[PDB]
């Protein structure tokens, strides 16, 4: 494949896990980015996080701003998700996904989904009160 | 469909010789969602206007892009007396046009930087007598006679290229300098842009 998520699991409310979004060893996100999502049952998939290749540009849902951070090695071939103080409802299956329309991922549109070309299987993030 | 001038913001912007041609057709633009991205230090046109080329409909909108260091600016005023119009870019005489000079902020880390800036400054064919040097001059809206022959980076200020030409050819030499200028803090570059009213319908629209 090519993209792959790990470092999920399950945790009590408040702690923290920390995610990681591997590229398979011949790609990167240098020229690109990459967005956290995550999906819940009963509700559409949801941007929380994205940063781009160089790391200039970072964005965050105000959902999880203050709890949540994105950050990404020298060479653009893993992005990492910090989630701490989680929340029952930050449960879910947590995707990461690259090859984004750039300019519009530029221009506001970092959380659409559908401007994300290639996603990893995803991992489970299991908060319990 | 809306037009996608995605690719100006990724990878490695060649130099004003080598300049990437991106064609559009048959789609609808943002010119200002584009341009809103960048510092934007000069914006001047020929034939047209920065109010009208982000509003009008065209058979087809040419988008150029290559680094460039805005200390060049005065070396394109100066047209065909100096170095740029001369070997390296000379936008269409036939079209309108329009010339941006825009630094790269740094939030936009996927467009990276090259070593330095470079530039043709000699491209001239030494004739089989093995005397005379005719300079070969860039073509509006064409790339230079010698970009065959200099490197898509400059090495060093100065460096002096030649290719044997062919009995055929006529013999002689084609033969080239480079000029190279050191890379700025934030990468500068410029962006050409060349529309077309044209026989095809003007299905290039503005985005509504
Ligand atoms: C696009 O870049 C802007 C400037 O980034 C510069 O700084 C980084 C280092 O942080 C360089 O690597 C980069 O090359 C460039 O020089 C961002 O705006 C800046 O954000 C930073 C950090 O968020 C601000 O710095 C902090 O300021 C607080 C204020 O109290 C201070 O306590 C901290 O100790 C720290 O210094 C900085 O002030 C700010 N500057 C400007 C001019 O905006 C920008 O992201 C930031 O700004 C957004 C709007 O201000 C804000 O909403 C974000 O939360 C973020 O802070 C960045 N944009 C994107 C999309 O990433």
């Amino acid at each position: 494949v090519q993209l792959q998520e790990s470092g999920g699991g399950s945790v009590q409310a408040g702690g923290s896990l920390t995610l990681s979004c591997t590229f398979s060893s011949e790609y990167t996100f240098t020229h690109n980015a990459v967005g956290w999502f995550r999906q819940a049952p009963g509700k559409e998939r949801e941007g929380v996080a994205a940063i781009n290749g160089g790391g200039g540009s970072t964005y965050y849902a105000d959902s999880v701003k203050d709890r949540f951070t994105i950050s990404r090695d020298n060479a653009n071939t893993v992005a990492s998700l910090i989630m701490k103080n989680l929340k029952p409802e930050d449960s879910g299956i947590y995707y990461c996904a690259t090859d984004v329309r750039l300019i519009d991922w530029y221009s506001g549109d970092w959380s659409l989904a559908r401007l994300y070309s290639t996603w990893g299987q995803g991992t489970q993030v299991t908060v319990s009160s | 469909v809306e037009c996608d001038f995605s690719p100006l913001l990724s990878g490695t912007p060649p130099q004003v010789y080598n300049f990437k041609r991106l064609v559009f057709t048959n789609c609808n633009y943002n010119l200002t969602k584009l341009l809103s991205l960048f510092s934007v230090n000069d914006f001047t046109c020929s034939q047209i206007s920065p109010a009208a080329i982000a509003s009008n409909c065209y058979s087809s909108l040419i988008l150029d892009y290559f680094s460039y260091p805005l200390s060049m600016k005065s070396d394109l005023s100066v047209s065909s007396a100096g170095p740029i119009s001369q070997f390296n870019y000379k936008q269409s005489f036939s079209n309108p046009t329009c010339l941006i000079l825009a630094t790269v902020p740094h939030n936009l880390t996927t467009i990276t930087k090259p070593l330095k800036y470079s530039y043709i400054n000699k491209c001239s064919r030494l004739l089989s007598d093995d005397r005379t040097e005719v300079p070969q001059l860039v073509n509006a809206n064409q790339y230079s006679p010698c970009v065959s022959i200099v490197p898509s980076t400059v090495w060093e200020d100065g460096d002096y290229y030649r290719k044997q030409l062919s009995p055929l050819e006529g013999g002689g030499w084609l033969v080239a300098s480079g000029s190279t200028v050191a890379m700025t803090e934030q990468l500068q570059m410029g962006f050409g842009i060349t529309v077309q009213y044209g026989t095809d319908t003007n299905s290039v629209c503005p985005k509504l």
